[PDB]
């Protein structure tokens, strides 16, 4: 059970800034007033983004 | 989260896993010893600094 959408018009997408987007928590460990470092999956900032 | 951090890295947060109750450290008690006496020719009187 579906239906087929033939009238979507096909258009390249374009492409904006991340300036500051992708960050999130890195673990369940709680910090408070500290500047911890860690390397893990992260978006990099002001990076093309469709 | 269920863990903690203080700027020490040193476990000083824990979350109680049967119910939403959290935990932090505070000392029961602590000492440093250190003995004052004069020497065994004049006397043997002693006392400890904490
Ligand atoms: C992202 O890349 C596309 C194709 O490489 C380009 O057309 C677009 O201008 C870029 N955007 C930025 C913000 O650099």
């Amino acid at each position: 059970q579906c239906v087929n959408l033939t009238t979507r018009t096909q258009l390249p997408p374009a492409y904006t800034n991340s300036f500051t987007r992708g960050v999130y928590y890195p673990d369940k460990v709680f910090r408070s007033s500290v500047l911890h470092s860690t390397q893990d999956l992260f978006l990099p900032f002001f990076s093309n983004v469709t | 989260q269920q863990f903690g951090r203080d700027i020490a890295d040193t476990t000083d947060a824990v979350r109680d896993p049967q119910t939403l109750e959290i935990l932090d450290i505070t000392p029961c008690s602590f000492g440093g010893v250190s003995v004052i006496t004069p020497g065994t020719n004049t006397s043997n009187q002693v006392a400890v600094l904490y």
